[PDB]
């Protein structure tokens, strides 16, 4: 199912630019000609309607990005080789701060290449990639080169294959539509046999080297990774299981392995980190496991499952003929598995951040604050960024690919029909939400303010407790030998058991607590996300047409208004939701890592005495400050942004400089959003005059931006100087404390 | 004294601040050794700054009473270097520009597409053209007096 | 399947009362009637209006002008001597 | 090639070749003469 | 095959759905029974019904958590709160009847049953029959109050 | 003075009561 | 309701009257232009103002002006 060289390569559509379309390829008569052809890029469907080219130009697409990522790892590898101190790093990491970057001396800029220790100058990066490095069982920069090399070449291999698949070999529609063979293999091969593989690595490679490194060996003397496999006597040494061989694994006396292969839980305290035997166990079991599940779906040899014979036997007396007829939905529509896609992988990645930070996997990253915060933040952003692309493309479904007379589908009529009551509860728990959390905020303010403490919801006069998640860390600390006998410690040590872990006279982790601060700033989070899946499923829902406009469905998914009838159309469309809904996912994502950043300097971070004293950044002050918005204001705001302000004539004077940046251009936003386009299509016409009078006046017409254009925009701006000032902000405050 | 201010090499302020920032760069020399190439870098700065300080006093600049140097912009011949040659040059190079582009702009106005000629530039013509900016003082004034530079 | 008729516009526009009952009065006649006979003076809207304003102007402002420091702190007054303002201002 | 030709032509990387070409002349002008606030000669 | 949702009164053109929620034969009945769906009964008794009900309610807020919950004078500052609260409402009531209704005019309530059978429009949506509900609101709402606060705080009662 | 006891109670609940509900007949008034 | 207006430099190209999301505009004979006929508005009432009509006039300013005025409840499109 392939076709043989089905389009020639060459560089005559490098000369006319917007080929793909038939409207812009005509010429620029007016200066919007060049921003179209900027906007429609990427739009396949768009340039035509064969399902089949459409599939061949997105497999091809995806080699590209692959190629661009395998760079990206390359230069990532590289410049820890050259432009490292990671050697200097090994031995001593609690003292040592990583650094990658050097910077020219050209106009000043040299005094950016601070001191960060083991006699080099550079810039403190927190991306966290020593840990790995170190993780990995990686000694010398040699290894990091050999990386480099790989990735370039497999950045190579990516481009040729991309090239390949679209220009001499592309694959048939009937090809892209095997989704039972996908799903298999992407099961069985891409994630089984790759957990199986790092099993293997971690077994043989990462293990000795680590237990060398955490014996206090100098990184010099450890034997090389290739020593303990030609070497079996090194490794029987290390562990005496070894000296059996695979003898127990094939008899199923699987007991003999309990040395490298355990069931421990909690923290390293030489490292502060999980214990590497339990994520090599965890490995083999989930490879293990996804192995099993790469066997269900049918293929040629008859055993297995179908898909839509799985589907087709689900409905209800409420539902109707139930799931019939999504399987046609989701084999002929791109748009619509991109949206599952996307709102999967954003759930994904928010739960990894909130799981990376409370169960540290790398050795000394607990006691790296800054890495931890960079990394929370960067993939609660993420995360937020692809929840809203995953409305975006749902509604782009609704508005192209709905058809009910060949794609009737039971469930998605039901909801299209009762879509008034979801909307008004929605909007009544928004409401509800909206007034009893954040109001609970300005009685305290006003009682404050009046000069009556006792009348405020605080854990000293009218408590606010979170009795159910208490309730979970009790349960969660008394799991070992109770619920699971096989542990020996508490999954985290946030539960609540009482162990305290330091590292270099650093706190690592410790039992969190919960109380009446918790409790408004969960209810805040809560109140945030469900207004922003209201505006995201109101954008979805009426997508096709309303009471307002019922013939919505024909002005497009993209288009700017109806005109100034029934009183005024403006933003009826689904883009405008989701360019509305952008505000408030940035507003939920900066209250949960303000929440974050505060919380753990002011409960969990600190440094320990020899008496066993712990000190905390802030000292403890989040529980009776944070219950007011003055408190907000004055002790996170206005006492932690001295780093920022004082760092100029330093070495961290980068984000003094990015933090006005990012004020300049935050604020420059607000003139594409407040204002109109006919006030600057009417000031263009009296500068053109000028030109015409000075014979300066070009062919391609001045035209002023449109509508859609001057909103995304402003939202873009508006997106980027917010983000921008508060990464200045937390860099600059966590790097120097 | 223009405006009560004081050259820079009579200045005890100007002197403080050089002391201030060599005393600055050498507290982070005594971290490395000699021979390492941070502590050549740093040798490398601490002379700039020398150099850069001994320039601005020998250039018969003007400091306030914070020992910073100010420019003098009001014409006086002692002063022609701060605002005036700069801004000569400049306007020579603006100059230049703005009549390339000019002839650049009227010799495509008279093609069948002229819209087409402004995305895809005609660098042969363009590279022709170039040249001819290095006298655009003399060919403005003589189309200024010739009643070509304005549009009827 | 006819749901259109001009003869019957109540049904065609949907003019029900759903949960509206004809269902007799369930209380007892003496209660009742004690009900009416004293409860009926205030049954004239025009004179209702009029003396719910004057009994809320009369009632809020008699109770706030016979208030006792004991509940009212502004009533009590300040109990500390007062503290010099900047520049050794009163 | 012709059409290689034109494409070299194209407003984006036209503009990209001078403003590298000038950023670069810039940075060279400023590496040898650092620290000018007025014109000595 | 088996449905429950079905359109309002088999009509699928009017902007309604009928749900175990809206058409349970156990919540149809227990609707049927409020005052404010008495439609053949006397406006008055209805009022004084829902006045009561609700001026036993309001005490229990305005006396927990009042600025003098935790002083003598608790009970009676909750009492009298309520009593204004209860005095606002009625307000708010007369003024709605006098605005919405005219004298003279006859009542706009359905005349129609869900089986189409013709019954007495509710004299509720007339001038006279929201006067008669306005007062017996009122009269209902102070006396439950006054008995709330009477078995709060005059009868020694083992309450919480 | 006890005036205050009084004049504060009366333009901030009173007035704006009577004035609010003289306003609302005046405005949904129709002849 | 709003008001609707022609002016005599219509040519007849009918474009107005087929954008019309109600039943307002409509075309009737005339002389003046090759094609023999203009334009007309006699079910302003129905008019609700979003000015897809001048979004279709091919003339250099338009032919049919859409001036709001006094709002109804078929001005505003209430379904309530
Ligand atoms: C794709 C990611 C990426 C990024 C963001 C960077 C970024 C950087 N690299 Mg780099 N690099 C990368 C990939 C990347 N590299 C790869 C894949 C390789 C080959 C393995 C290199 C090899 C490399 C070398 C050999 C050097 C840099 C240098 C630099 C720095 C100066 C850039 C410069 O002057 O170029 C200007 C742009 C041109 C086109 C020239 C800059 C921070 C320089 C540096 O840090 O010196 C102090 C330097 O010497 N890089
Ligand atoms: C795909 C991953 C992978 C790969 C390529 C290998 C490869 C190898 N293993 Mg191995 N191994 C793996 C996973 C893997 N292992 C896992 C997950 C376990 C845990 C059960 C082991 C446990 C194991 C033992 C106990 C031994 C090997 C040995 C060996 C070597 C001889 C066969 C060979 C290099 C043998 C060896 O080191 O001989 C030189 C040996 O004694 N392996
Ligand atoms: C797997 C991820 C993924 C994929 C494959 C797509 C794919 C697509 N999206 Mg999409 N989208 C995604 C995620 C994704 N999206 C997410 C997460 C969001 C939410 C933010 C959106 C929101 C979104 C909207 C709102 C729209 C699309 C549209 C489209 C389609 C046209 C794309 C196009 O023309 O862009 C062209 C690409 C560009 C113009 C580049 C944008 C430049 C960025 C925004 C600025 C970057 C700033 C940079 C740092 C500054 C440096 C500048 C430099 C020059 C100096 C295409 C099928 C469009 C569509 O289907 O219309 C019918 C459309 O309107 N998407
Ligand atoms: C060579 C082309 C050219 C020339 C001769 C002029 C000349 C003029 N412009 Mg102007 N302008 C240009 C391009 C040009 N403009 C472009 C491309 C833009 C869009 C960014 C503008 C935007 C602009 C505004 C907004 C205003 C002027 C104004 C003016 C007048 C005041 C003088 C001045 O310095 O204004 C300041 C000039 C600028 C800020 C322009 C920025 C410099 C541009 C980027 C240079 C680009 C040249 C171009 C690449 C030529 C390529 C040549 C190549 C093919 C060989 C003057 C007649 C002002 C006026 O009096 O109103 C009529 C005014 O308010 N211009
Ligand atoms: C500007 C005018 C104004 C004035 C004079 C007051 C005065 C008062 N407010 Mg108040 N308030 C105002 C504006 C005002 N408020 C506004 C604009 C808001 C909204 C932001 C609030 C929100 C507010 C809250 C949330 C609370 C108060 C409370 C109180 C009382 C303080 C506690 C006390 O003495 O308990 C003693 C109270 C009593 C002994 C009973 C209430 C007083 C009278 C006797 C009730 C009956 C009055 C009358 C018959 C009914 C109204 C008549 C009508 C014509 C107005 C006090 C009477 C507190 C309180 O206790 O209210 C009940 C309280 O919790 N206020
Ligand atoms: C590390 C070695 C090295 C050295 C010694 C130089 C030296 C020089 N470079 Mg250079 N350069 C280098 C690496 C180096 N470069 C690298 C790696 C790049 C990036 C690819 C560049 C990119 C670059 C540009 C873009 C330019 C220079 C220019 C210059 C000259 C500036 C003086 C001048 O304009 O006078 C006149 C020139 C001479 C006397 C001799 C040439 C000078 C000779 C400039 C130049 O030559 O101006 C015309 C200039 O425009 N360089
Ligand atoms: C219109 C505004 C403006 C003006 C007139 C100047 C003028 C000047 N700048 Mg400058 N600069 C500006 C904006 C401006 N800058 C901005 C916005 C930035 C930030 C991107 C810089 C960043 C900058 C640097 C980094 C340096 C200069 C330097 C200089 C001096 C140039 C010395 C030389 O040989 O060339 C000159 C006085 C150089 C210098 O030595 O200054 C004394 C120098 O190293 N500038
Ligand atoms: C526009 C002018 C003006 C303004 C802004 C105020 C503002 C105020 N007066 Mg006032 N007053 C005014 C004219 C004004 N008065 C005049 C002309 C008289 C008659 C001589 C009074 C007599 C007066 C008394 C007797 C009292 C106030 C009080 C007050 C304060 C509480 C509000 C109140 O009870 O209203 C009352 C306002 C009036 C009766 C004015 C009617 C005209 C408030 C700051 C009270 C106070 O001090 O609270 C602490 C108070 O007890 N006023
Ligand atoms: C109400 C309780 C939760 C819902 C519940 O009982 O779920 C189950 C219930 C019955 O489902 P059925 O058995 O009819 O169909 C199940 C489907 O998987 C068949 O494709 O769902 C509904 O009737 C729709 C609920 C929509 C949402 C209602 C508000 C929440
Ligand atoms: C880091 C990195 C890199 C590299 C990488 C690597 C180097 C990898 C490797 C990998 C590997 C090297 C893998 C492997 C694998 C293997 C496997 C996967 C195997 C398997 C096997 C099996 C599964 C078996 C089974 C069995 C059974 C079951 C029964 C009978 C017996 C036997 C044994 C046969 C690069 C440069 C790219 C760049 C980026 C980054
Ligand atoms: S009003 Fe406009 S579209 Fe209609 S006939 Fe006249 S010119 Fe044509
Ligand atoms: S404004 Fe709209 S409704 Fe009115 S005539 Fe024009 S198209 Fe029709």
């Amino acid at each position: 199912l392939v076709d043989r060289d089905p389009i020639k390569t060459s560089f005559e559509e490098w000369a006319k630019p917007g080929h793909f379309s038939r409207t812009i390829a005509k010429g620029p008569d007016t200066t919007t000609w060049i921003w179209n052809l900027h906007a429609d890029a990427h739009d396949f469907d768009s340039h035509t309607s064969d399902l089949e080219e459409i599939s061949r130009k997105v497999f091809s697409a995806h080699f590209g990005q692959l190629s661009i990522i395998f760079l990206w790892l390359s230069g990532m590898y590289f410049h820890g080789a050259r432009f490292s101190n990671y050697e200097a790093w090994l031995s001593d990491p609690t003292h040592i701060g990583p650094s990658a970057q050097v910077v020219w001396p050209i106009v000043g800029q040299e005094i950016l290449n601070g001191d960060v220790g083991g006699g080099f100058r550079g810039i403190q990066i927190t991306s966290g990639f020593f840990q790995i490095w170190r993780a990995s069982g990686i000694t010398s920069e040699l290894q990091l080169y050999c990386t480099a090399i790989g990735a370039l070449v497999f950045a190579a291999l990516m481009l040729f294959a991309g090239w390949f698949h679209y220009h001499k070999a592309a694959p048939k529609l009937a090809w892209f539509q095997d989704v039972e063979s996908m799903l298999n293999h992407h099961l069985a091969g891409l994630l089984g046999l790759g957990s199986l593989s790092w099993a293997g690595h971690q077994v043989h490679v990462s293990l000795p080297i680590n237990q060398f490194l955490n014996a206090g060996v100098d990184p010099k003397e450890i034997p090389l990774p290739h020593e303990f496999i030609l070497n079996r006597d090194l490794l029987a040494q290390l562990y005496p299981s070894f000296a059996e061989g695979a003898t127990p694994f094939f008899t199923l006396n699987w007991s003999k392995y309990s040395e490298f292969l355990t069931f421990r839980g909690g923290l390293d305290p030489v490292t502060g980190g999980l214990w590497l035997t339990d994520i090599a166990h965890h490995h083999l079991a989930i490879a293990i496991l996804f192995l099993i599940a790469g066997h269900m779906y049918r293929t040629n040899w008859g055993i297995g499952h179908g898909i839509k014979d799985i589907l087709e036997a689900h409905k209800g007396p409420f539902t109707g003929q139930g799931h019939k007829g999504l399987y046609e939905i989701l084999t002929t529509s791109w748009h619509a598995q991109l949206s599952l896609n996307l709102a999967m992988l954003g759930s994904l990645t928010i739960i990894v951040a909130h799981h990376m930070y409370s169960m540290p996997p790398y050795p000394y990253l607990a006691t790296d604050y800054a890495t931890q915060l960079s990394l929370f933040t960067h993939h609660m952003w993420i995360g937020g960024f692809l929840i809203v692309g995953a409305a975006a493309h749902a509604a782009i479904f609704m508005v192209r690919d709905y058809d009910p007379t060949n794609r009737y589908n039971d469930l998605l009529d039901r909801v299209l029909r009762h879509r008034d009551a979801i909307i008004s509860h929605l909007n009544w728990v928004c409401i509800f939400l909206g007034f009893h959390s954040f109001g609970l905020y300005i009685h305290n303010d006003t009682m404050s303010a009046l000069g009556r403490p006792q009348d405020m919801f605080s854990d000293t006069a009218i408590q606010l407790q979170p009795v159910f998640a208490q309730w979970i860390q009790n349960t969660h600390a008394l799991a070992p030998g109770v619920t699971a006998p096989g542990e020996t410690a508490s999954t985290s040590l946030t539960w609540g058991g009482g162990e305290l872990v330091a590292v270099g006279g650093k706190v690592a982790l410790l039992p969190i607590p919960l109380g009446t601060a918790d409790f408004l700033v969960h209810h805040i989070h809560a109140f945030t996300i469900h207004v922003t899946v209201l505006i995201l499923l109101k954008g979805v829902l009426f997508a096709r047409s309303s009471r307002l406009i019922p013939d919505k469905a024909n002005l497009g998914f993209r288009f700017p208004c109806d005109g100034p009838g029934r009183g005024g159309t403006c933003q009826v469309s689904a883009w405008d939701h989701v360019f509305l809904g952008l505000f408030w996912m940035y507003n939920a994502i900066s209250v949960v890592i303000f929440h974050f950043s505060w919380k753990m300097q002011s409960d969990v971070w600190g440094s320990i005495s020899d008496q066993g004293v712990v000190t905390h950044i802030t000292g403890g002050n989040f529980a009776q400050s944070s219950i007011t918005i003055n408190g907000w204001l004055r002790d996170f705001l206005w006492a932690q942004a001295s780093q920022v302000i004082q760092s100029y004539g330093s070495s961290l004077s980068a984000y003094g400089l990015f933090f006005l940046g990012a004020h300049f251009v935050w604020a420059f936003s607000l003139m594409f959003l407040f204002s109109g386009r006919g006030y600057w299509q009417e000031l263009i016409e009296s500068i053109v005059w000028a030109h015409n009078k000075l014979k300066v006046a070009p062919a391609t017409q001045p035209r002023a931006l449109s509508i859609i254009q001057g909103r995304a925009v402003g939202v873009t701006h508006y997106l980027l100087g917010g983000i921008a000032t508060t990464w200045a902000f937390f860099l600059a405050r966590i790097i120097a404390v | 004294d223009i405006s009560g201010l004081t050259p820079c090499k009579d200045s005890k302020q100007f002197a403080k601040r050089e002391k201030q920032q060599i005393k600055k760069l050498e507290s982070s020399l005594k971290l490395y050794a000699p021979e390492s190439a941070p502590a050549l870098a740093l040798n490398a700065q601490i002379e700039k700054t020398k150099r850069r300080f001994d320039n601005y006093g020998k250039y018969g600049l003007l400091c306030g009473s914070d020992g910073l140097p100010h420019l003098i912009v009001n014409g006086d011949q002692r002063h022609w270097g701060e605002f005036i040659t700069p801004g000569i040059l400049f306007l020579y190079i603006a100059g230049w520009i703005g009549w390339v582009g000019r002839s650049y702009l009227i010799a495509i106005s008279g093609e069948k597409k002229p819209a087409m000629k402004e995305i895809i530039i005609d660098v042969p013509l363009a590279s022709r053209i170039i040249f001819r900016g290095f006298i655009w003082p003399v060919a403005a004034y003589r189309e200024f007096l010739n009643g070509d530079l304005i549009a009827k | 399947s006819v749901y259109f008729d001009l003869e019957d516009l109540g049904n065609t526009t949907g003019q029900w009362d759903v949960y509206g009952s004809d269902a007799p009065s369930p209380y007892n006649p003496l209660q009742s009637k004690f009900f009416e006979t004293f409860a009926a003076p205030f049954t004239k809207r025009g004179l209702l209006l009029k003396f719910l304003i004057l009994g809320g102007g009369s009632l809020l402002t008699y109770v706030s002008a016979n208030s006792t420091g004991d509940v009212l702190p502004i009533k009590r007054g300040p109990q500390e001597p007062p503290k010099l303002g900047p520049r050794g201002k009163l | 090639m012709r059409d290689l030709k034109t494409y070299l032509s194209v407003a984006p990387v036209l503009s990209t070749l001078w403003f590298g070409s000038l950023a670069g002349l810039l940075i060279e002008i400023n590496r040898l003469f650092p620290d000018a606030l007025t014109f000595p000669f | 095959t088996f449905q429950v949702v079905q359109p309002i009164n088999g009509d699928p053109f009017i902007g309604s759905l009928e749900t175990p929620v809206t058409s349970s034969p156990l919540i149809a009945w227990y609707l049927s029974n409020l005052p404010g769906y008495r439609t053949a009964v006397n406006p008055l008794l209805r009022g004084v019904e829902v006045g009561l009900a609700h001026g036993f309610f309001l005490v229990g807020p305005f006396v927990k958590a009042g600025p003098l919950r935790n002083t003598a004078y608790a009970g009676s500052a909750g009492s009298l709160a309520a009593a204004g609260l209860v005095v606002i409402l009625s307000m708010c009531l007369t003024i709605y009847g006098i605005s919405s209704f005219k004298e003279g005019e006859p009542s706009i309530a359905p005349s129609l049953t869900l089986t189409g059978r013709k019954k007495q429009p509710d004299q509720l949506q007339t001038a006279d029959g929201w006067a008669k509900f306005t007062g017996g609101f009122f009269f209902g709402g102070i006396s439950g109050v006054t008995w709330a606060y009477f078995l709060l705080y005059v009868l020694d009662l083992p309450y919480f | 003075n006890n005036l205050p006891s009084i004049f504060v109670p009366l333009v901030g609940l009173v007035f704006p009561a009577i004035a609010m509900a003289s306003l609302f007949l005046h405005i949904q008034k129709n002849k | 309701s709003h008001s609707v207006k022609i002016y005599d430099t219509c040519i007849g190209c009918t474009q107005c009257v087929r954008a019309c999301p109600t039943d307002v505009l409509e075309m009737i004979p005339w002389d003046g232009c090759k094609a023999k006929q203009i334009a007309s508005a006699p079910r302003t009432e129905d008019c609700v103002g979003c000015k897809r009509c001048e979004s279709a006039c091919p003339t250099d300013f338009l032919s049919v002006r859409v001036y709001l005025w006094h709002e109804t409840t078929r001005s505003m499109g209430l379904a309530y």
